[PDB]
């Protein structure tokens, strides 16, 4: 029922800082694996344990990386000190002897880690909601609203639509990935788009309320910030629009 | 301990048969299984097979050929829900350590029954300044290319589903702060059907 749990889900931090990823395997399972995933190298095994005793650490880098299961229901992976090239999605996996024979490992939702050169490159997202075109409503008895999240870095964001204070998935579509605002620059800020289509009539109802919502994962409390700028912390930026008829 | 797999991404139309495959060089690999990974999710087992043979589960058929050191996954009658990255994982008997392939992205395009290609202008809410052009209701047999310059931003096609009415459609977005930028010549660099409008 309860699968593998990993924490935290996102992790943006400056280089030279320690990062600690934790995982809780499925009850009973006596095998626990750690993987990393990147666009360049793919999904790679780092280490795996059997009854808390590590069996294979071939994929572990040098002593900068470190792992262990002090007990059978908790494992940890530590990077000290962190570095940009360690950025990746780290997955924890869990299994049993009999399942590994049929090759069944159960993976957790993962931890997205971004180690940056410095935090001054971090910006939260700007968010704007663009209202439907009258033509689209006349030409069709349907209205498509559009949301645009721009100027955010790194690309740790989750966008959602809310209709009358409730989250709606039916009639939604978000860009699978974000696109760089300036491909030229090695690094660059990102932009994401989404769209929500309701029935003309629903949009013309002066009571219905539509709000675009974007969760961003940035700095935390302990993260230093000595710059005259709204600290780019983990937060939610939003834009909105109300139903109208005319 | 290395396996080859073309990353794609292959794009096929709903209902098309798709073939994914990996190749390897180490004969020690004796177990093979395909995992499926949905965007921003963890890999989940899909199929698995031992030695040479072909396991068939519904619309999926997995094969392995130790002589050719070649493994394949066939998906017939591809469905939108099949859009994901498929990773072949293999291992030997001397360890439960799995070796994965880079994985192949598969985008199976929804079959939209009634196309109505059109491009609209959406106004900024409250107060913002940057035209925002919507290209919608076009068929999945249409590709949206990137704009020549970078001041004009464009997002690939995206399908939404209004389950309440058994209706779905596509849409690509283009916006810019540039003055000369206007809908009508917003998608020029894309091969779009005959339909277009203007207020």
């Amino acid at each position: 029922d309860a699968g593998v749990i990993q924490s935290p889900r996102h992790e943006v931090t400056e280089m030279g800082q320690q990062v600690t990823l934790r995982c809780k395997p499925i009850s009973g399972h006596d095998y626990l694996f750690w993987y990393r995933q990147t666009m360049m190298r793919g999904l790679e095994l780092l280490i795996y344990f059997n009854n808390n005793v590590p069996i294979d650490d071939s994929g572990m880098p040098e002593d900068r990386f470190s792992a262990k299961m002090p007990n059978a229901s908790f494992s940890t992976l530590k990077i000290q000190p962190s570095e940009p090239r360690d950025s990746a999605v780290y997955f924890c996996a869990s299994s049993l002897w009999e399942k590994l024979a049929k090759n069944i490992q159960y993976f957790g939702a993962g931890t997205r880690l971004s180690v940056l050169e410095d935090l001054k490159n971090v910006f939260p997202p700007e968010v704007a909601v663009f209202e439907p075109s009258e033509a689209e409503i006349s030409h069709t008895q349907k209205a498509t609203l559009v949301c645009l999240a721009t100027g955010f870095y790194p690309d740790h964001v989750e966008l959602s639509w809310w209709v009358n204070g409730k989250e709606v998935h039916s009639g939604v579509c978000t860009d699978p990935q974000p696109l760089k605002e300036q491909p030229a620059l090695n690094d660059s800020r990102y932009a994401l788009s989404s769209r929500l289509r309701v029935s003309a009539t629903f949009w013309q109802d002066p009571r219905n309320h539509f709000r675009c919502q974007v969760q961003f994962y940035g700095l935390s409390e302990n993260d230093e910030w000595t710059q005259d700028r709204a600290k780019p912390v983990t937060q939610i930026v939003s834009a909105e629009a109300w139903g109208r008829a005319d | 301990k290395e396996v080859e797999q073309d990353p794609g991404p292959l794009s096929v139309p709903e209902g098309a048969i798709v073939s994914l495959n990996c190749t390897y060089s180490n004969s020690a690999f004796q177990y093979f299984m395909w995992y499926r990974q949905y965007s921003r999710k963890g890999p989940e087992l899909l199929m698995y097979t031992y030695s040479s043979g072909n396991k068939e589960d519904g619309r999926f058929t997995a094969q392995v050929d130790k002589s050719s050191k070649y493994i394949s996954l066939f998906i017939r009658d591809s469905q939108p829900s099949d859009s994901a990255t498929y990773l072949c994982a293999m291992r030997g008997d001397s360890s439960y350590k799995l070796i994965f392939g880079s994985g192949t992205r598969l985008l199976v395009r929804p079959d939209i029954q009634n196309p109505d290609p059109a491009v609209y202008q959406l106004r900024d809410s409250k107060s913002s300044d940057k035209s925002v052009c919507l290209f919608t209701d076009f068929d999945s047999q249409t590709n949206v290319s990137q704009s020549k310059d970078s001041d004009v931003y464009i997002t690939d096609k995206c399908v939404l589903d209004m389950r309440s009415m058994d209706f779905k459609s596509n849409s690509a977005v283009a916006w810019s702060n540039k003055s000369d930028f206007a809908c009508a010549n917003a998608f020029n660099n894309s091969i779009i059907p005959e339909d277009t409008f203007f207020p």
